[PDB]
RNA sequence: AGAGGUGAAAUUCUUAGAUUUUCUGGAGACGAACAACUGCGAAAGCAUUUGUCUAAAAUACUUCCAUUAAUCAAGAACGAAAGUUAAGGGAGUGAAGACGAUCAGAUACCGUCGUAAUCUUAACCAUAAACUAUGCCGACUAGGUGUUGGAUGAAGUGCUUCCUUCAGUACCUUAUGAGAAAUCAAAGUCUUUGGGUUCU
RNA sequence: UAUGUUC
């Protein structure tokens, strides 16, 4: 774990079968359109995959079609300018700062906000080392509330 | 050289334990370290029981008990004989 | 002797060959005769195809399903 | 006919108060304590002092008219001590042997749900 | 560049009066001369006009507040108790 | 003293003995009418002595002298509490105790504060050493007991609330309502106190005395 | 979680649909009847809020009292200026209609 | 007519009614019993109810990204108690101090009283035997008894227990493992000496 | 659970 203690090995393990499940006679001719419609209706790719697994019964979009969900979203041009995890971290930091402004006596909240901003800086450094984020992206803490956009 | 494995108290996964006060001397002692004795005693001895039950009414009177629950520091417990010094090998045994 | 091990079902996830414990099932409500796909350990609420009814309640585990009906694995 | 009073017994490692009042707790009938039955400036808490303290109040109650008594046992206070002093034993004993009837018995020592700081420092009494 | 290390706005007093007195007056002059949030227009533009009067530059609306701040903790708490009911 | 005269004490109609005790005051050397001294006197008397049954020996009722005629005081319900020895007896290590309190008003505008206590159960097939309940379960139990107390004290008058205090009809209801969430052993209304009472109505006091 | 959902729907409409913020634009839009929903900040001056409400009642357009002031409404819309008044000429793929 | 207090006393309160009994109102602090070799937190620490805000962890996942990570000089946040500053509070306790005792002396231990402090708010201070005297991350090595939080499967009566497992958290035994030993399931896998890293 | 030095 990045901060604190606890190994917490809870996760999801993909099946050995890499290919599309045999019982799925469904055709991949419209699964990408389904995810595109879902993203248009407004869903982050994580919950797009979750909704696809639950309500559509088509696990491992990568197995159904040899291309992964955020990748097809980018290929269609729908993908957001800020990656999902970084945006969620920014939202958490914005909420925490909004709370702290009212309660400056919340030392624990201040500490965890420092931790969250450290994570934000590390992951933004990674994303701008890749070309997934503009080189001038900084995350100043003043206008992050509207930076979600 | 670390007389006891537990350090003389029962603190684990914990930073601080609020202290209580010795019933005998009033010393501050951590709650996990204090020697606790829950005394459920008779209000009187057997002879006084035999006196006041027959001097009482309802013909079935049962005397109430006294629930004390004292706590002592190490020095007071040792002096009042609630705990013994014990031998090194016997020091491990609790019950 | 860890190569031909066989009774590792009770072994925790990520055993010698990591395989998920979840699966997919087809559900049929009595008197409704409908076909739909469902995920064990589902996290959302699902509705039937023929007649809109409740099927499973998303909990921390394998859901609760309904009192009756027939649910069968989709494994081949 | 049976007429009832309430004897508050106060045993606090010093003089044993024996305080008979009426049922309401006001209009006290007699209050003897243990400091008048002994004149050694000590033994105020003694079983012997409590014994005479109790038979004196028993005689006064006999002459006053009340014949049955409800015990209200009390030990020091919320901050000082929780156990009754040596005099409670003999107070109850002598009240029983005096011939006046005894009804219900209750401990009413003030028990602090709070924890106001008790005397002596964090190192306690060193004697 | 940075002009005074620590005296800030109290640099106007030079060396006169005690350092403790100057620090005490700095603490309260900082909030006496600050702009506050005008809850009627949402623009942080209400400044002190006289000792207890605070006027918004945009609304031109003025409220009764503290001597050195727009609100005081005692008044805020009293309003909180009143608005609880 | 010689200038003190006995007075009789009466109990409300819903109790059994109806005469529990005698009180004494001073004579009326008139600046004090020697009746205002008696008025507003609280008498703490056991339910066992008020109902002639040993089963209720753990509850004591407070009766407040409210009206005096001739030589007998009449009194009225002023509060109740369970005894210290029983309270300590029903507290043991290895169980979690749940306490709750609520403020209610009867149909007679009798403002009461009631404190109830409860403990968890071992049940039969536990084969464990502790019966601790989770904090969420404790919160649910406390909310349930507060709601039950407020409902069963608000729907009725004061006299019938006192009457139902005797069989501990509220502890049984809390038991049967919390059975389905977490089993509870002996749970009772530990204490009831009167926060405020309406203006004295001698008419109502007498129709409840008769 | 009472303002978060409406903020998310606002995010969706700013992304997808077309809108207009400002008193004059909203008044004109729902004068011509192109307004599907109007959002009023809690900070809106009383007279102008009443004007908006009367106009929308006339035009059969819904009004939503935003929980924040014009400052929070601006950030919710993603702008760096106070809004205090929103009109949505058409909803994108957002469920702000129900 | 004594009450406090003590080893015994005395200082102290007390016919103007002390102590004691009962009731009413106010005040400040505290939150017993439950309460544990139990829980949470980076540590300091955190225990009356309820509400709101806020975060964390484990578990479950055929959800997403795909190396984004480990440890870290400088640098930064927090940091018991005491102490400092300014308002408030001020019951109880009580560094100083004043008495009464004890003693050869007693400026101490004991007793009576008592200022600062303790509490709240806003700032400083940055220290503790701040201790499991044991840096953090990773792999491997053994049986049992528990216990906390989830998840899995089955069974006495819609409801309770047992099985498996994950993550905590202790304890017992065992070492042809270690160690100077006390002891240690890590303080082991080290002259058969090298997984990574910081500090001393 | 009075006090009780030094070699």
């Amino acid at each position: 774990r990045m901060y604190g203690k606890g190994k917490g090995i809870s996760s999801s393990t993909l099946p050995y079968k890499r290919k599309q499940p045999s019982w799925l006679k469904q055709k991949p001719s419209e699964i990408e359109d389904a995810i595109i419609k879902l993203a248009k209706k407004g869903q982050t790719p994580s919950q797009i995959g979750a909704t696809l697994r639950d309500n559509y019964g088509i696990p491992q979009v990568k197995s159904v079609t040899g291309n992964k969900i955020l990748r097809i979203l980018r290929a269609q041009g729908i993908a957001t300018t800020i990656p999902e995890d970084l945006y969620f971290l920014i939202k958490k930091a914005v909420s925490m700062r909004k709370h702290l402004e009212k309660n400056k006596k919340d030392k624990d909240c201040k500490f965890r906000l420092i931790l969250t901003e450290s994570k934000i800086h590390r992951i933004s450094r990674y994303y701008k080392r890749k070309k997934l984020l503009p080189s001038n992206w900084k995350y100043q803490s003043s206008t992050a509330s509207a930076l979600i956009a | 050289p670390k007389k006891r494995r537990n350090g003389g108290r029962s603190k684990h996964n914990r930073g601080h334990v609020n202290p209580l006060r010795c019933s005998n001397c009033g010393r501050c002692v951590p709650k996990d370290k204090a020697i606790k004795r829950f005394n459920i005693r008779n209000i009187v001895d057997t002879s006084a029981q035999r006196d006041i039950k027959e001097a009482s009414v309802y013909s079935t009177f049962q005397l109430p008990k006294l629930y004390i629950k004292q706590c002592y520091c190490v020095s007071c417990a040792i002096h009042s004989r609630f705990v013994r010094v014990r031998s090194r090998e016997q020091r491990r045994v609790r019950k | 002797n860890p190569d031909p091990v066989e009774e590792s079902k009770k072994h925790k996830l990520k055993r010698l060959i990591p395989t998920p414990n979840s699966y997919f099932m087809d559900v049929k409500c009595p008197g409704c005769l409908q076909i739909t796909t469902l995920f064990s350990h589902a996290q959302n609420v699902v509705l039937c195809g023929s007649c809109n009814i409740m099927l499973c309640q998303p909990t921390g585990g394998k859901c609760k399903l309904t009192e009756g009906c027939s649910f069968r694995k989709k494994i081949e | 006919e049976l007429v009832f009073g309430v004897a508050h017994i106060f045993a606090s490692f010093n003089d044993t108060f024996i305080h008979v009042t009426d049922l309401s707790g006001r209009e006290t009938l007699v209050r003897i304590t243990g400091g008048m039955k002994v004149k050694a400036d000590r033994d105020e808490s003694s079983p012997y002092a409590a014994m005479m303290a109790a038979q004196d109040v028993a005689a006064r109650l006999k002459e006053l008219g009340v014949t049955a008594i409800h015990i209200k046992l009390r030990a020091s206070g919320g901050t000082k001590s929780k156990t009754p002093g040596p005099g409670a034993q003999s107070a109850l004993r002598a009240l029983a042997r005096s011939g006046l009837k005894i009804g219900r018995i209750e401990d009413v020592t003030p028990i602090p749900t709070d924890s106001t700081r008790k005397k002596s420092g964090r190192r306690g009494r060193r004697l | 560049s940075r002009r005074t290390k620590k005296v800030g706005l109290t640099g106007k007093y030079g060396t006169r009066y005690g350092s403790s007195l100057r620090k005490q007056i700095k603490k309260i002059e900082l909030m006496q001369h600050a702009k506050y949030l005008c809850t009627f227009c949402g623009k942080t533009a209400t400044k002190r006009t006289c000792v207890g009067i605070w006027k918004c530059k945009k609304c031109k609306r003025k409220v009764c507040g503290g001597a050195w701040s727009l609100t005081t903790p005692a008044a805020v708490a009293a309003k909180s108790t009143i608005i609880r009911l | 003293f010689t200038k003190k005269e006995w007075y009789d004490l009466k109990a409300p109609k819903m109790f059994l003995v109806r005469n529990f005790g005698k009180t004494l005051v001073t004579k009326t050397i008139g600046k004090k009418l020697a009746t205002d001294s008696l008025k507003g006197r609280i008498y703490e008397v056991n339910l066992a002595d008020l109902n002639n049954d040993e089963d209720q020996a753990h509850k004591k009722i407070k009766l407040s002298c409210d009206h005096i005629i001739n030589r007998d005081c009449y009194t009225d319900f002023c509060g109740l509490s369970i005894t210290r020895d029983k309270l300590c007896s029903l507290i043991r290590k290895g169980y979690t105790l749940i306490e709750g309190h609520t403020d209610v008003k009867t149909l007679d505008n009798y403002h009461l504060r009631m404190f109830c206590i409860a403990f968890t159960k071992k049940r039969q097939n536990q084969t464990k050493s502790t019966c601790y309940a989770q904090t969420s379960q404790i919160k649910k139990i406390r909310k349930k007991m507060v709601d039950i107390m407020t409902a069963e004290a608000s729907k009725v008058l004061l006299k019938d609330l006192v009457k139902k205090f005797i069989p501990e009809s509220i502890g049984k209801e809390i038991e049967k309502q919390c059975k389905k969430i977490y089993p509870l052993q002996n749970v009772l209304i530990r204490k009831v106190k009167i926060l405020k009472r309406p203006k004295l109505d001698i008419s109502k006091l007498m129709e409840l005395h008769t | 979680s009472a303002g978060d959902n409406i903020n998310a729907k606002l995010q969706l409409v700013m992304k997808s649909g077309k809108y207009q913020f400002g008193r004059k634009s909203c008044l004109k839009a729902l004068r011509t009847g192109k307004g599907k929903l109007v959002i009023v900040s809690s900070n809106c001056p009383s007279i102008q809020r009443s004007v908006i409400e009367y106009y929308a009642m006339l035009s059969k357009c819904g009004v939503h009292d935003y929980h924040g002031d014009n400052n929070d409404l601006g950030t919710a819309c993603g702008k760096l200026f106070r809004i205090s008044c929103l009109v949505i000429t058409d909803v994108g793929d957002s469920d702000i209609i129900k």
